[PDB]
């Protein structure tokens, strides 16, 4: 949570009544005064007393530090986890599925590679019996 | 050009070539056509890690000169195998296969390349499950330490920083408890 | 072992990226823990005013 | 009905408007982020604004079993997940790289046929034009 | 649904330290918070 034109942590945040953005109160202000009472990245009007609504912060419950400690926090690392380690399973199984087919066509292919050799073979032994056999008559 | 397509693609090969050990499995193969292209295989491989050294390949290998073929000839012998190819089996029945050499064969069992599907001894695959095992606890001892030095690093530089982000979390919650007693108190006297 | 090797690949994985991102990780937590501390401090500062101002009045 | 990303049923599943297939959004969404935009099992570019569409129906009330009543039941069916899901990747990583490296291996051996046809077929070429040779030499009766 | 106004910012990054980079690391941390978290409950109501 920031500011959206200082970019800083705002004491006083206020939000856009049609965007609702959070910035500073003085900064929203000299926006306002500077583009003629415009909200920034928005080409609509925006009232200073009316569109920004000031945001106030109760301290009822106890503060909860954003750290890797909070059970929201670890719920959330465990759900990009899963998520990450289900995209991964899943490109992973693709890309099995995948090396699968071209090891079956490969298999095929290289079966039908060996009876073409072997007949290949067959018919350079033939030919050479038979160019043995011209050369063995032809005296 | 010379050199093979399969170390200059994607595939993944073995660094270490033995030309030799190859080649004399090569010929034990009884059919001739099959011993003929594994002979070959051997070959190319043996100049695939020569000319082109893959990381963690010994220097100094050999380079195997081939005869050179021209690519009419090769573009003639592919029309050749494919004329005299079969039908294509369907991707369903592929994957049918895959289904069930995956549950016939273990997932464990299918996930090592050494479990030969002529190796019907039971010995030969506890041999093989225990040096996988054995080379299984290698690496997990090496990555355990690499991840261990890892963390004492981290631990080394962001120490100062997980000081400095308790001790202001202390004082957060100090401020919260000040905050709430002096909410109390202003209203206690606020009605008195 | 096959499941510690994949903890231990998935350590090293995120010690990478802590060793990428660390320093801006504890950077922007140490500043917005101090902007809440500050957010706080304040809130008691006013209430502490304010309760010291109804005392004088009364 | 399950997504096709995560193989279970999605808590906001959407289908492609060309394909018709149901996957999780936060899975497409990832799935688009990481490979450009690309749609899982086509090279079809699918549209993560326009090209899904949510699908509104009842929620799938999953029964809560009488085992996972306590939170250390819950944590320890959870970290069993885990590892099974864990173990299952690391067999599927395993089994892609044997069927990679029996690939390789048999693209080489088809290779070396090839070359060794492309011999034996200019080696059979030389047979007959020498057998061609002879009997056009030799005088037949 | 009319009420409520969404606010539109960057996305909060929180602090990851570096002992809890693993997921058994990470479920140990999550079973503590839970048990912090109920003895806090336990604790507010007693207090209450």
């Amino acid at each position: 949570m920031l500011c959206a034109l200082s970019g800083e942590i705002p004491e006083e945040p206020v939000v856009s009544k049609k965007t609702g953005v959070l910035f500073e109160k003085r900064l929203i202000l000299k926006y306002l005064e500077e583009h003629n009472n415009i909200e920034p990245g928005t080409t609509e009007e925006l009232d200073p007393e009316t569109d920004l609504l000031p945001i106030k912060t109760s301290r009822v419950v106890r503060p909860r530090p954003p750290n890797f400690t909070s059970i929201p926090s670890l719920l959330k690392a465990f759900q990009d986890e899963w998520d990450a380690l289900v995209l991964e399973t899943y490109t992973t199984r693709e890309q099995l599925a995948r090396v699968r087919e071209e090891l079956a066509t490969a298999l095929y292919q290289h079966d039908a590679a060996v009876r073409v050799i072997a007949r290949l073979t067959r018919e350079r032994d033939e030919a050479r019996e038979a160019l043995a056999r011209l050369t063995v008559t032809g005296a | 050009r010379r050199r093979t397509q399969v170390m200059q693609r994607e595939l993944p090969r073995t660094a270490v070539v033995d030309i030799d050990a190859l080649l004399r499995a090569a010929d034990e193969i009884e059919d001739p056509a099959r011993a003929l292209v594994a002979r070959e295989a051997a070959l190319l491989m043996a100049h695939d890690a020569a000319k082109y050294p893959l990381p963690g390949a010994p220097p100094g290998v050999k380079p195997v000169e081939i005869p050179r073929f021209s690519d009419d000839e090769l573009a003639e012998a592919r029309l050749q195998i494919l004329m005299e190819m079969k039908e294509k089996p369907a991707p369903e029945v592929v994957h049918a296969i895959w289904n069930r050499r995956e549950e016939n064969l273990n997932a464990l069992r299918l996930g090592l390349g050494y479990y030969d599907s002529d190796s019907e001894d039971g010995e030969d695959d506890v041999a093989n499950i225990r040096a996988t095992l054995e080379a299984a606890l290698d690496r997990l001892m090496a990555s355990a330490e690499k991840g261990n030095k890892l963390e004492k690093k981290l631990n080394l530089h962001l120490g100062g920083y997980k000081n400095r982000a308790e001790m202001l979390r202390k004082k957060l919650g100090e401020a919260h408890a000040a905050l709430e007693k002096a909410r109390n108190a202003l209203a206690g006297f606020q009605v008195l | 072992a096959y499941t510690a090797q994949a903890y231990l690949s998935a350590r090293r994985a995120h010690l990478a990226l802590l060793d990428t991102h660390g320093k801006n990780a504890w950077l922007i937590g140490n500043w917005h823990l101090e902007g809440e501390v500050k957010a706080v401090e304040k809130e008691l500062a006013e209430t502490k005013r304010e309760i010291d101002r109804v005392s004088l009045a009364r």
